[PDB]
């Protein structure tokens, strides 16, 4: 007998108050007890399970399920209860790496170590928990119980504590082989290296040694699979990766449920292929839960479809990461708040490609948005890479001065450089600091009534220039926006206008150069016209000249 | 110190579960030395997967220091744990560090790892350096002793403080010493030669008693509200009365008495923004009299206790920020001015998380806590690039402002 190192365990508990499962078996036919029988004596001898005498008070359900061609029966215990009873696990799975931060690794070897997972022992104190019974034929004696000594598949516990247990004894083989990498995956075991193919043996049959220690045999993974790895919807190959093949079905008749799944595979697609986009067939989702209402498809999703399509035509496939080189990011404006970017370390050879949509706004702008792109390719980049990209972005450097240097938030994008590439990201307009000798004086106003939804807007000038305007189905915040966009339509190329509205003046101070409000939008027309426009704001009813006047004109 | 303080959380609260955010490849690297060197210490353990708590940690660089530094942000423990009258009822906050000429500050959160934590409440300091794109699973940890940045750090070791300090306090009975969190604040009103002096032997006298070697000084002399000033022009144009007005009209949100009507008389009719208006004598009586108005205080302006301190902040332009601290709107309890923030003239995101720092500084020694601020700054940009330019060892709360206040203009 060679000594082997029990493998530690996890202390495990109940949630707080709760105490275990109770849940009667289920009555079973007699050639589904038969076969649970035989299935649990051998399962019983492995030590996976034990019997238990009748003191014990818990109990979960176990079935016997089949398969199609597969004729022998399958034992199914079924822990949910249990899992609802089971306290919290740091779960230490749920992100994948993403392949565009993987490094090469020449030489990989898969393992199988689905044995090894029934050298996990449950913790002893936990074990009572997951009584189980085996109803007696004609029920004519008491039932077969037993307990688990083993992680139970379908347990809340089991991927968790299997995961930690395999990297703390993986730990020091890791520590003391750097020049190796090692990944899990369910039972596979996959480890790889940039070694020559004898070397990388030798690490191999190493790293069998190691885990012998455990009591770990682990051969090679049955039927060795030739590259791809079809992993996580990816295709990993030696030197290059890709996403799976897309591929847009042809349809007549697309419903909710067609287009979700057109979305996600475009989403998923966008990472590799550069110029995909989502908004168009996007807006057809926009709120429905019945999932087969056929959407009849806008000229515009049609365009969009056919635009990625023509994307998709071809495979593409990006690099893994050499950290000897430069990391560079991309940005290209694509429109209707659609962003899409590059991420490479070589001219033509991508890393990764990606998109951004603009956020849910009344308000916004193309250099807001392409600080918000850059920041959560910032923040991508960090979880892939570990550092941050030199950016290369379609705007010019005197305009993102202005913008920041004037902008009244605090903004920062990190280093990067001017490509130009149009359209170009540009300030579109740009109000005066001070009032502008020589241009006309507008102080406009305007106003609603509540109930009616009647009102006006106008301006009085220095030149005695008027206009009112009776408006319907409006309120004091359209009528003021509507004032400013009547003084700024009557008036020449610079302009001084006085208004009360602080409304206006926090919608305008904000400089959107876009708008959900159509009158905004008209409003940002006329503004990209002038040649000069100082806003000033006053406070209303305070008797201020030519505020005043135009006051009483509006209101009523 | 061999007993262990117990400690719980607060009633039908478990621990935190914050996630961590990515961390750049050389913070990583740090945090894997520093923490090694914590665990053969002893000062952190390993933990299991049936922890499932976690708190984030990140690197930064002390003031002027090239050493990584770990900073966990406890800012979800601290509200989760219960709340701590440690010693007595209260430490009575010290009004009179804020009237010292000098306070420097001295970190002596090194002081934290020489008691142990206990044992049942272990588990909720659990914390993860991440890895990078996944590729591992964190390195887990959980804290045996006072962790920096805790809440009840400073409580449970309150204790030995005041002894370590009594024998320098017995012999100093003008030099106030204030402790928040990982910090020690110590007042006098004489010269630096001897304040340094003091400093440095009150430091030694630490070492003796079981340090960092470093210290920032404040002048909290200076702090106050700061008056509302009006212009003092020989011509007034149209457009100035009309700021002028505006201003004065904010201004009566806060002070009784303010009038605009002389003022605004001047405006009669529909006038050029540029033309130049002559003032009447009633109107300069009036912002005479607004004036006067102007110079006394604020009626009615008192700290309570019990409310949340609340700090707003503008951009002025040209590496210049103002921000006013309050707890109702219009009783400002101090405002203030900063202009060319250090190392950072062509970054208002460095400039902004700097002004916040010393903000939440004066608000410690004034009050004995940290202001809620009011960010101008995209939530985004603001959580992608302040951990870059932290040097605290204590974190605010905050909040965003994507709306432009008219009031900068006020405050300009
Ligand atoms: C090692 C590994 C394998 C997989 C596959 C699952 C499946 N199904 C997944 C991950 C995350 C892995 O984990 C890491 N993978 C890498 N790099 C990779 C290694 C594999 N190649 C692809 C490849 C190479 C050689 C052959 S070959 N010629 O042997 O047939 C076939 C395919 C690309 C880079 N780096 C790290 C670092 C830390 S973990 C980890
Ligand atoms: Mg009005």
């Amino acid at each position: 007998m060679v000594p082997i190192s029990p493998i530690e365990t996890v202390p495990v508990k109940l949630k707080p108050g709760m105490d275990g499962p109770k849940v009667k078996q289920w009555p079973l036919t007699e050639e589904k007890i038969k076969a649970l029988v035989e299935i649990c004596t051998e399962m019983e001898k492995e030590g996976k399970i034990s019997k238990i005498g009748p003191e014990n008070p818990y109990n979960t359900p176990v079935f016997a399920i089949k398969k199609k061609d597969s004729t022998k029966w399958r034992k199914l215990v079924d822990f949910r209860e249990l899992n609802k009873r089971t306290q919290d696990f740091w779960e230490v799975q749920l992100g994948i790496p993403h392949p565009a931060g993987l490094k090469k690794n020449k030489s990989v070897t898969v393992l199988d170590v689905g044995d090894a997972y029934f050298s996990v022992p449950l913790d002893e104190d936990f074990r009572k928990y997951t009584a189980f019974t085996i109803p007696s034929i004609n029920n004519e004696t008491p039932g077969i119980r037993y307990q688990y000594n083993v992680l139970p598949q379908g347990w809340k516990g089991s991927p968790a504590i299997f995961q930690s247990s395999m990297t703390k004894i993986l730990e020091p083989f890791a520590a003391q082989n750097p020049d190796i990498v090692i990944y899990q995956y369910m039972d596979d075991l996959y480890v790889g290296s940039d070694l020559e193919i004898g070397q990388h043996r030798t690490k191999i049959e190493e790293l069998r040694q190691h885990l012998l220690r455990w009591g770990l045999t682990t051969p090679d993974k049955k039927h060795q699979k030739e590259p791809p790895f079809l992993w996580m919807g990816y295709e990993l190959h030696p030197d290059k990766w890709t996403v799976q093949p897309i591929v847009l079905p042809e349809k007549d008749s697309w419903t909710v449920n067609d287009i979700q799944k057109l979305v996600g595979k475009l989403n998923w697609a966008s990472q590799i292929y550069p110029g995909i986009k989502v908004r168009q067939l996007s807006k057809l989702l926009r709120g429905t839960k019945a999932l087969t209402e056929v959407i009849p498809l806008t000229e515009e999703a049609e365009l969009e479809l056919a635009e990625n399509r023509e994307i998709l035509k071809e495979p593409v496939h990006g690099v893994y990461y050499d950290p000897s080189k430069d990391l560079i990011a991309e940005i290209q404006k694509q429109g209707q708040g659609q962003w899409t970017y590059q991420i490479y370390q070589e001219p033509f050879k991508n890393l990764k490609t990606g998109k951004y949509a603009r956020m849910r706004g009344a308000h916004t702008n193309d250099v807001k948005q392409l600080t918000e792109a850059v920041q959560k390719i910032t923040t991508e980049s960090i979880v892939i890479w570990g550092k941050t990209p030199k950016f290369k972005l379609p705007i010019q450097k005197e305009t993102w001065e202005t913008w920041w240097t004037e902008y009244w938030q605090a903004t920062w994008i990190p280093e990067w450089e001017f490509v130009n590439t149009p359209p170009l990201v540009k300030l579109w307009y740009q109000l005066e600091k001070e009032p502008i000798v020589g241009a006309e004086t507008f102080y406009v106003d305007g106003a609603a009534n509540r109930e009616t939804k009647l009102g006006k807007a106008g301006y009085v000038t220095n030149k005695g220039r008027q206009k009112v305007v009776p408006l319907t189905n409006t309120t004091n915040q359209k009528t003021e926006l509507q004032a400013i966009y009547l003084a700024l339509q009557d008036s020449g190329l610079e302009v001084n206008i006085v208004t009360d509205s602080q409304y206006a003046l926090g919608i305008i101070q904000a400089q959107p150069d876009k708008s959900e409000s159509e009158l905004v939008n008209q409003i940002i027309e006329q503004l990209i016209k002038k040649e000069k426009v100082y806003l000033a704001w006053v406070p209303a009813h305070k008797g201020i000249g030519g505020n005043e006047q135009v006051d009483k004109l509006v209101s009523a | 110190p061999i007993e262990t303080v117990p400690v719980k959380l607060k009633p039908g609260m478990d621990g935190p579960k914050v996630k961590q955010w990515p961390l750049t490849e050389e913070k990583i690297k740090a945090l894997v030395e520093i923490c090694t060197e914590m665990e053969k210490e002893g000062k952190i353990s390993k933990i299991g997967p049936e922890n499932p708590y976690n708190t984030p940690v990140f690197a930064i660089k002390k003031k002027d220091s090239t050493k990584w530094r770990k900073l966990v942000d406890f800012r979800e423990l601290n509200k989760r744990t219960q709340d701590f009258w440690e010693v007595q009822l209260g430490i009575p906050h010290p009004a009179g560090l804020k009237k010292k000429k000098s306070v420097t500050v001295l970190d002596v959160g090194d002081a934290y790892f020489s008691v142990p934590l206990d044992e049942d409440f272990r588990k909720y300091t659990a914390f993860t350096i991440p890895s990078i794109n996944n590729e591992t699973p964190g390195i887990r940890y959980q804290y045996n002793v006072l962790p920096q940045g805790w809440k009840g750090s400073p409580a449970i070791f309150q204790s030995s403080m005041t002894k370590i300090l009594e024998p320098f306090k017995k012999q100093n009975p003008d030099i106030v010493i204030y402790q928040y969190m990982d910090d020690l604040y110590v007042g006098s009103d004489l010269e630096i030669g001897q304040h340094r002096t003091k400093i440095e032997e009150l430091r030694q006298h630490l070492l003796r008693w079981g340090f960092l070697w470093m210290g920032y000084e404040l002048h909290p002399d200076k702090w106050t509200v700061q008056p509302i000033v009006l212009p003092e022009k020989d011509s007034w144009t149209v457009n100035d009365i009309q700021k002028l007005v505006g201003k004065l009209n904010w201004a009566s949100q806060i002070y009784p008495g303010i009038k605009v009507r002389q003022l605004s008389k001047l405006l009669r009719g529909t006038k050029a923004l540029t033309e130049v208006i002559p003032l009447t004598e009633e109107a300069e009586l009036e912002l005479a009299e607004n004036r006067e108005i102007l110079k006394e205080p604020v009626h009615g302006v008192y700290y309570d206790p019990s409310k949340d301190l609340i700090a707003e902040i503008q951009k002025q332009g040209q590496g210049q920020w103002t921000y006013q601290i309050y707890q109702e709107p219009f009783k400002n309890l101090k405002t203030g001015k900063y202009a060319r923030m250090r190392g950072a003239h062509t970054n208002d995101v460095k400039q902004l998380t700097e002004a916040v720092q010393k903000i939440t500084t004066e608000s410690i020694v004034i009050w004995g806590k940290t202001p809620k601020f009011k960010l101008p700054i995209q939530k985004e940009t603001w959580e992608t690039w302040w951990t870059e330019y932290w040097q605290a060892t204590w974190i605010p709360e905050w909040e965003f402002v994507n709306t432009p206040p008219l009031v900068k203009l006020w405050y300009q």
